[PDB]
């Protein structure tokens, strides 16, 4: 009845004079007695007390508190990783041949990224094949740019609301379809939306549960809220101006039985459709829309009581277009 | 009135009688029919009185095997009926009932007279006797002697003549009795001695096999020589102090060994008149036929004369000889050479030249016709003297031959003797006429072609398309700007050290794009390369170099040990010109070089890469060693067209070419048959490629059956049947295989290529007649220099023909089929 | 210039009486005899000269044998993993609730489509808002599907192929803009484009990288093939009617310099927002296209000499629609 932890796959394991380095940080005391056993003991998935009766047989309250900072460092650890745990070893292969003023100089970076949009190829033989100018794109695409203001004062209005929500529903045509396509046709993304005080008509504040069959929102939290300090100072603005937002959730047990780790692989890949489809309908209905990269998903998945297979993966602020 | 032996001849018609031999079930039946003023019941009556002169009239053959004279037989009446009230093509009407009655009838044995005697009377002083016998009643002589007496009787039935006094019984004692020893003894052991080396009979330029004929059925070419012609001809074998009868078989001889391509011959010839026996004998009625065979050698270049004295002495020796059957001989010879019964020896010659009296049926009454049919003979060449007149005529099984061919031998036969009475000798038989054309245009193959040389052909194309990948290996490979810059440095080392235009530089054969770059290099200096197999024994790699007096061999290592990338790479000055020796390979192990121009070479790639469009986007898969002459195409035809080609590692795995193609998109496959057909057995049924556009197969055996193994698997790509020669510029003959055409054993070689030629020649180098086998020579711009240091072989192999021009002798058999393609036997 | 090798990241290992179990093998000799000193050497990067100087004091050929099987199995590295070995190891925290039977049985997995098809989020509340159906999507993306079936005889035009193309150039409006939102304005995805003989008009066969800065393509590889047996028999029908293949390459180094290991996942979610774009206008054009969820990417990545920092996260196949 007891939770299970399992040695995190991201967690590699040292030996030094010190004492246990696992990853980034050093322990000391009884951790070093416990040995590489305790590092082949937990691959396989254990309780707290079985784990302790292995390796203490000396004061629990010792191994008590070991076993806890294991575990609130993410070295012990009960289920699936987020994308920023998942690709997070990815640094150590990389060598970066910048130096780190990209991050720092804003001209170093203009600079950075001149050189970047006028990359090519270096194995490119020398030929040429001109490709014709001479088409044009609908505006549905041409005509799209990031929104990073909106209209403050004036609610939006429920249809555009629900029509820009539809685009992700259920049709039936003999079987069940959407507008965009999905690996194995699973389509594992749940949609969590977040509204703000009087800035969507017919809608109460809160957060709620977007479900493309029913073609609803279901509520889930209206107690809690989204709040500024939730997100890095850059998208403060963003944050503070949007009407709405809305959270892509990963469910693990709508992909995973069926690809194994691929299906998370496919699940990042579809962020990017929908995203897209969105996008698109927002531009027909003079509706702005500017993603975000990065927030305090913690206290997010906290609030929409996720279960150990969901994880957040995006998030898109919008709101009417101002003019 | 006792029953006695048969003598050979009748003993051979008895077994000839029986269906089951090859051509045989007829025992030879002869037809007469003729016209005179004188009565049936006179002629008749003389008949019976005839018959009681020459008892042999009244003999019965027997089912046992032996002949009789019948105690007696019923009367014989000749029939007559009247056809005087019926109009003349009512008349006409019985006369061809009976006519083609007797002719196909036959007598049965047991059956007492072995003669039929039917007679219309057409006016009441026309008169037109059929009548019909069974050879083993008589001879042609004794047909003659019973009409002298018969017409005597007509005309004086009381004048009355002696019975024979010596009769067939006491000639047939004789012959039982004298086939004991003496001259029986003698004469075998001449032909037993010869017997061993005897000649084979002609094989002639039939239609039809035997089996397809059955009952055979004669029609006949005729010509009657004048009396003027005849004495001329007479006068002619007088000055020669000759036989007419050598005359004419000489004459004979010449067209049946032209027609049949050889060299000997055994002719079937007949013996008349016996041995002497007693007083009377030639006044007696039997068979006095014999068998005796001619041994015919008309391989000379000597004088026609020469070769009748030839014949002569041989006839005059043979028939000293007589006492011994042919028949016997026959048998012997069969059995001897395991022949079989077997319609062994069906051409013959036959003569009554000064061999027949003044006709006594004629002097009876004109004959209007007469037919005759024997057992196993496919050509009866008959030659009668009757009072100063020649009568020739060829008697033949319609079944067996093309007519006109028939025509043609007859009529060469008859143009023959035209000369020998002009001029006293003969121009050798030559054929043209409804022949000539179709080889006239077969060979009609001139093209303008500039051909140049190989490494210009590089040089332009580089130019073009300079970045185009040329050599692939693996995964790496070189671009054509790439081979001018690497290749002229070569080069520069090269020059640099000696080696010029006349020397030779020796190559290995290894896997390495280097090995082209080197190759390249030699030509452009102006030096023939000499290619090695780096597996060859050892001592045959040494073996070569030496025989070869080559200056260098060039090992795959030397860009980087020989240090070449100190050296310019610039434009080289040019020094090679097409008629250069571009290579010279070492063929059929001991081994001889064939040297190749650059002229041959390139006229070869111009014109495949032009009949078959190859062009830039083409892959060519090298799986070829580098020891063929094969490889110079797929080396340098790739490069004339842009087109890149691609090396194997190993040749002999069927899985890696396999994967190559598939991995790499290769569009021209080019092998001999057996890699092609070993590569489609590691293919499975799922497996279809689109790829190959062109499949040639070079060489070898084509096996009917493969053509479907690769329409199956390559459904989009063409598959081209090439032969040729490496003493030639590797290919002289074109077919498309375009599936299995016809009900066949064979593919055909095909037509030439471009500006070459073919012919088909005899035993002496003169054209054969189409459908006839002979050796295959080629012609025209494709042929090789000679071997490399052996020149006897090539006194014999390269020669200089007085019509054709240059020609190099394969060596193999084949003929030239009407159709317009030739076909070929293999080597023998 | 020796070559450096990593302990893949990917890996964990155990002790066993057998041998040292790393991953799915097992192994003796040295490799055993070695203990986590091997391990903490590979753990930070050492060419095999210096690993044969630390560790071999055996045979030489001994020593060989075992780095050169370490290499093979993917335990020591060269550099960044594609994203089918950087997921790998989430299989071990995933638990299937389902049987195994659905990766095998038709009817098992249709089950379980038809299941997942129609679930909800768990932690929902009794109240909703139900949206209309009242409004429209454009034909542009409600139209849209997938295509395994192509039109072999007609070439795609030159024309077609160009407008196509151009759906994702560089537009210059003040600054480089494109027709699509992506990273941080890094735009860190290349595209290379596959042509097979004579299916598009104009165009050689062969493997072309295009450069949206001129709307060009250049060869790189005009000799190698891509033949069936580098896909899957599922695809294998869409590989031999397709005309040309879309390929999308991801450059660590276009993006690695400023967002570390987030670089990588966030190139995961352009790959969709790119392939969204584009499906857009291939239906205006008439041409079908098609994702691969998994080809012989080293095969690919081979032909197209990509380097070390450099790999395929998508590939999207097409031609002229079947009509
Ligand atoms: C990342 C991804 C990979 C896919 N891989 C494949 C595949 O390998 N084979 C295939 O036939 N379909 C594949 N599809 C599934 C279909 O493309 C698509 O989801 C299905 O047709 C339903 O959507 P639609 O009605 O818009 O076509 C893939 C889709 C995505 C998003
Ligand atoms: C995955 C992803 C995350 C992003 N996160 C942020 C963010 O946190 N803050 C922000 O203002 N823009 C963010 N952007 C950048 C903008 O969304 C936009 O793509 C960029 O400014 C290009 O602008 P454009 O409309 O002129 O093409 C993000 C884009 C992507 C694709």
């Amino acid at each position: 009845g007891e939770q299970i932890f399992y040695w995190s796959p991201a967690k590699h394991w040292r030996m030094s004079d010190e004492g246990v380095v696992i990853g980034e940080s050093t322990y000391t005391g009884m951790i070093l007695e416990w040995f590489p056993e305790f590092y082949f003991f937990a691959q396989t998935g254990v309780t707290i007390n079985r784990l302790l009766e292995r390796f203490s047989s000396g004061s629990e309250k010792e191994a008590n508190e070991i076993l806890e900072l294991l575990i609130q460092d993410r070295v012990l650890v009960e289920g699936i990783l987020p994308p920023r745990e998942v690709f997070s070893p990815q640094e150590g292969l990389f060598v970066n041949p910048y130096s780190e003023q990209i991050r720092y100089s804003k001209e170093a970076l203009d600079y950075y990224v001149s050189e970047q949009l006028n990359r090519t190829h270096a194995a490119c033989r020398s030929t040429k094949i001109q490709l014709e100018t001479s088409g044009a794109l609908p505006d549905i695409i041409q005509k799209r740019r990031s929104c990073r203001r909106f209209d403050m004062k004036t609610p939006v209005s429920f249809a555009t609301f629900s029509n820009l929500l539809s685009s992700l529903k259920q049709r039936k045509e003999d079987k069940i379809l959407y507008n965009y396509a999905s690996a194995g046709g699973l389509y594992p993304i749940d949609v969590f939306v977040y509204v703000k005080p009087r800035r969507v008509e017919g809608v109460k504040a809160g957060f709620y549960y977007f479900n493309p069959a029913d073609h609803s929102l279901v509520l889930v939290n209206n107690i809690d809220q989204v709040i500024k300090d939730d997100h890095e100072l850059i998208n403060q603005d963003i944050f503070a101006q949007s009407a709405f937002s809305v959270y892509l959730v990963y469910n693990a047990r709508a992909s995973m039985p069926k690809y194994g780790a691929a299906g998370y692989f496919y699940a990042c890949i579809e962020a990017g459709i929908i995203t897209a489809t969105l996008n698109m309908v927002a531009e027909d209905l003079n509706v702005g829309l500017c993603s975000i990269g990065h927030m305090n998903f913690e206290e997010i998945q906290t609030f929409l009581k996720l279960e150990d297979h969901q994880v957040i993966l995006h998030a898109i602020e919008g709101g009417l277009k101002i003019d | 009135s006792e029953p006695f032996s048969l003598t050979e001849v009748q003993t051979a018609y008895m077994l000839g009688r029986n269906p089951q031999f090859e051509l045989s079930g007829i025992s030879p039946q002869t037809y007469f029919e003729y016209e005179t003023e004188l009565d049936i019941a006179r002629l008749s009556r003389s008949f019976q009185k005839v018959i009681q002169r020459h008892p042999m009239l009244r003999a019965v053959i027997l089912p046992e095997g032996k002949q009789q004279i019948l105690r007696d037989v019923p009367e014989y009446e000749i029939e007559v009926e009247s056809l005087v009230s019926m109009p003349p093509e009512k008349q006409a009407a019985r006369l061809r009932e009976e006519r083609s009655r007797m002719i196909d009838h036959v007598f049965p044995l047991g059956q007492w007279p072995l003669f039929e005697l039917k007679a219309f009377q057409l006016q009441e002083h026309t008169y037109l006797l059929c009548f019909r016998y069974d050879a083993l009643l008589m001879d042609g002589a004794s047909m003659n002697l019973v009409g002298q007496d018969l017409m005597h009787y007509y005309h004086q039935p009381d004048a009355q003549l002696p019975p024979l006094s010596f009769t067939f019984q006491d000639y047939m004692h004789i012959y039982d009795d004298m086939k004991r020893g003496t001259e029986y003894e003698t004469a075998k052991a001449y032909w037993t001695n010869k017997l061993p080396d005897f000649p084979p009979a002609p094989s002639l330029l039939l239609a039809k096999d035997p089996a397809e004929i059955g009952t055979p059925n004669f029609q006949s070419l005729t010509t009657i020589i004048t009396k003027d012609k005849w004495l001329k001809l007479r006068r002619l074998a007088q000055d020669k102090q000759v036989t007419p009868s050598a005359l004419l078989c000489t004459v004979y001889g010449e067209v049946l060994a032209f027609w049949s391509n050889q060299r000997r011959l055994a002719i079937n010839l007949t013996v008349f008149n016996r041995y002497p026996v007693h007083d009377e004998v030639e006044q007696i009625v039997g068979d006095f036929t014999s068998l005796i065979l001619l041994d015919m050698d008309m391989d000379q270049k000597q004088p026609f004369f020469t070769k009748v004295e030839q014949t002569q002495s041989t006839l005059l020796d043979g028939l000293e000889h007589r006492h011994y059957d042919g028949v016997e001989f026959i048998r012997d010879y069969t059995r001897y050479h395991q022949m079989r019964p077997k319609a062994v020896m069906p051409i013959v010659f036959t003569s009554m030249l000064a061999g027949a009296g003044a006709f006594a049926w004629e002097e009876i009454g004109s004959l209007r016709h007469i037919h005759a049919r024997t057992p196993q003979v496919y050509l009866d060449n008959v030659v009668i003297e009757k009072n100063g007149e020649l009568l020739v005529s060829w008697n033949y099984v319609e079944e067996l031959f093309d007519a006109e061919v028939m025509e043609s031998m007859f009529t060469q036969f008859v143009e023959l003797l035209d000369q020998l009475v002009e001029q006293g000798d003969i121009n050798p038989l030559r054929i043209s006429q409804k022949d000539y054309a179709l080889i006239d245009q077969y060979n009609a193959t001139a093209e303008p072609i500039p051909a140049a040389t190989l490494h210009q052909l590089f040089i332009d194309q580089a130019q073009r398309t300079p970045d185009q990948v040329a050599v692939v290996f693996e995964q790496e490979w070189l671009t054509y700007s790439e081979l001018d810059q690497r290749s002229n440095q070569v080069a520069r080392f090269l020059q640099s050290r000696g080696i010029g235009r006349g020397d030779r530089v020796g190559v290995l054969a290894k896997r390495q794009v280097e090995t082209i770059i080197n190759l390249m290099a030699v030509l452009k200096a102006g030096a023939a390369y000499v290619p090695i197999d780096p597996d060859h024994p050892y001592e045959r790699q040494t073996y070569i170099l030496e025989n070869s007096s080559c200056k260098i061999l060039l090992d795959s290592d030397l860009y980087e040990t020989m240090e070449i990338s100190s050296y310019a790479d610039g434009d080289l000055t040019p020094v090679a010109e097409p008629e250069d020796t571009a290579y010279v390979i070492y063929t059929s192990g001991r081994p001889k070089g064939v040297i190749i121009t650059h002229q041959a070479a390139s006229n070869t790639i111009q014109d495949i890469n032009r009949k078959f469009e190859v062009n830039e986007e083409d892959r060519i898969i090298g799986i070829s060693s580098m020891c063929f002459d094969l490889s110079v195409y797929d080396i340098f035809g790739t490069l004339s067209a842009g087109a890149t080609l691609v090396m194997i590692r190993d040749p002999r795995d069927m899985r890696e070419l396999v994967r190559t193609v598939e991995r790499r998109g290769i569009t021209i496959w080019n092998t001999v048959p057996a890699i092609m057909d070993l590569a489609l057995d590691h293919v499975g049924s799922h497996f279809e490629n689109i790829s190959l556009r062109l499949v040639l197969l070079s060489g070898d055996w084509i096996p009917l059956p493969l053509p479907a193994k690769i329409n199956r698997h390559f459904p989009v790509a063409d598959v081209i049947s090439l032969g040729g020669a490496t003493e030639a510029s590797i290919w002289s003959i074109y077919w498309p295989i375009e599936q299995v055409e016809a009900n066949w054993k064979s593919i055909p070689y095909g037509k030439p290529l471009a500006n070459q030629t073919y012919y088909v020649l005899n035993y002496d180098q003169k054209m054969c007649p189409v459908g006839v086998i002979g050796d295959l020579y080629i012609g025209g711009a494709g042929l090789a220099q000679g071997y490399l240091n052996d020149d006897q072989k090539t006194k014999d192999a390269f020669i200089m023909h007085p019509e054709f021009g240059p020609i190099y002798k394969t060596g193999d058999c084949g003929r030239m089929r009407p159709e317009g393609y030739i076909e070929f036997l293999g080597r023998q």
